[PDB]
């Protein structure tokens, strides 16, 4: 099932591709970790998910354990490549002591 | 003046009706009734404690009196 | 729970559990909330409710509002005045002054 | 459960965030997400609705094992109303010596 974010971006959890409607010619390439994080965020529309729970769901299924700086770096790359605002709540933000939040709308293509 | 009822203190209605509830009827209680305990009582602030101490000072008395038997 | 709700003329409602008084802009629909009384307004209301329909003498009203207080009758008069004011009783029908016998509260029904 | 507040405000338990909407479940004019203590305070005030909420209940529900200095009670319920933008002190009411209450318009379950 393909998902649409904020009526602008399109992404699929199965092939890890990003398409911007403003520039449909340029496909945006994302890493597996950040793509899985964004898909986990999209699976729970617009409510807080824990850093601990999201981290353990993303990386223990991978079979290997990493430190918590990895999640922060992955989110930094996600915000940078999506060209989301540096600290304003436009698409993805961080809620301290509670976890991570998404603002972009969810539109399932199929 | 340790021989007068508190009602003779020419106290205002508020202070008189407040101090009447604490079973304080003679000044001998009030001269050692501590400032803090007097402040804790209902309906008695600093600007009334001031007038209580002023009336006491006019007649020689005051608070903070180490004392004797009854 | 032993819940007691008092209905007063002009469809006034006083809920004892929530301690809330409200106008009914329908038979019993709460939408126009006069508010929450203080801890003597509620006490005097409880006194006049507990002695209904008999008038309550002023001495017992004072002894219940001020159990250990040498409080003048002026405070009684103005407490009644403010309770009637905050109940919007300008016509002196809610808390009636029984002439030379004390006070009564006009209450239609009790809902349990 | 969706609680409606004056000025068309909504606090959601089907989600975990506050907003200014005319549509209950639609995220219109988002305020954000209250903190842990703020969310607990909002839940307590909404549960004690329509009754006033005692101060001791709030302090022993927010801080079960904390020696509260008796003044965090007011800073907390000042910034909580600020985060809900209660500039007129109408969204949350204080009835003196009885407690606090929060003005809830309707409950959606």
């Amino acid at each position: 099932m393909k998902f649409i974010l904020a009526e602008k971006f399109t992404f699929d959890p199965l092939s890890n591709t990003l398409i911007d409607k403003e520039d449909s010619e340029e496909i945006i390439r994302l890493g597996s970790n950040e793509s899985r994080i964004l898909w986990l965020l999209a699976q729970r529309p617009n409510e807080v998910i824990s850093r601990n729970d999201l981290h353990d769901f993303v990386w223990r299924e991978q079979g290997f354990e990493v430190d918590d700086s990895s999640l922060t770096q992955a989110i930094s790359t996600l915000r940078k490549m999506l060209k989301d605002s540096t600290k304003s709540p436009q698409y993805v933000k961080t809620v301290p002591k509670r976890g991570y939040q998404l603002i972009a709308r969810v539109e399932t293509v199929e | 003046i340790l021989l007068r009822p508190v009602d003779d203190l020419e106290l205002t209605v508020r202070s008189a009706n407040c101090l009447k509830a604490e079973a304080i009827h003679y000044i001998g209680d009030l001269v050692q009734r501590t400032e803090v305990e007097l402040l804790k009582t209902p309906n008695l602030g600093k600007k009334s404690l001031t007038e209580i101490k002023d009336v006491l000072a006019s007649r020689g008395l005051s608070l903070g009196m180490r004392l004797e038997n009854w | 729970y032993v819940r007691v709700i008092y209905q007063f003329p002009d469809n006034l409602w006083w809920n004892e559990a929530s301690n809330q008084v409200y106008y009914a802009q329908d038979p019993m629909k709460p939408e126009r909330l006069i508010g929450t009384p203080s801890i003597m307004q509620a006490k005097l209301l409880k006194i006049l409710c507990e002695y209904h329909p008999s008038p309550c003498p002023n001495d017992q009203i004072i002894k219940a509002l001020w159990p250990h207080g040498f409080i003048s009758s002026e405070s009684l008069t103005q407490a009644i005045k403010r309770t009637r004011d905050f109940l919007n009783d300008e016509h002196k029908t809610l808390i009636e002054n029984v002439k030379l016998q004390g006070y009564r509260i006009n209450i239609i029904q009790v809902i349990v």
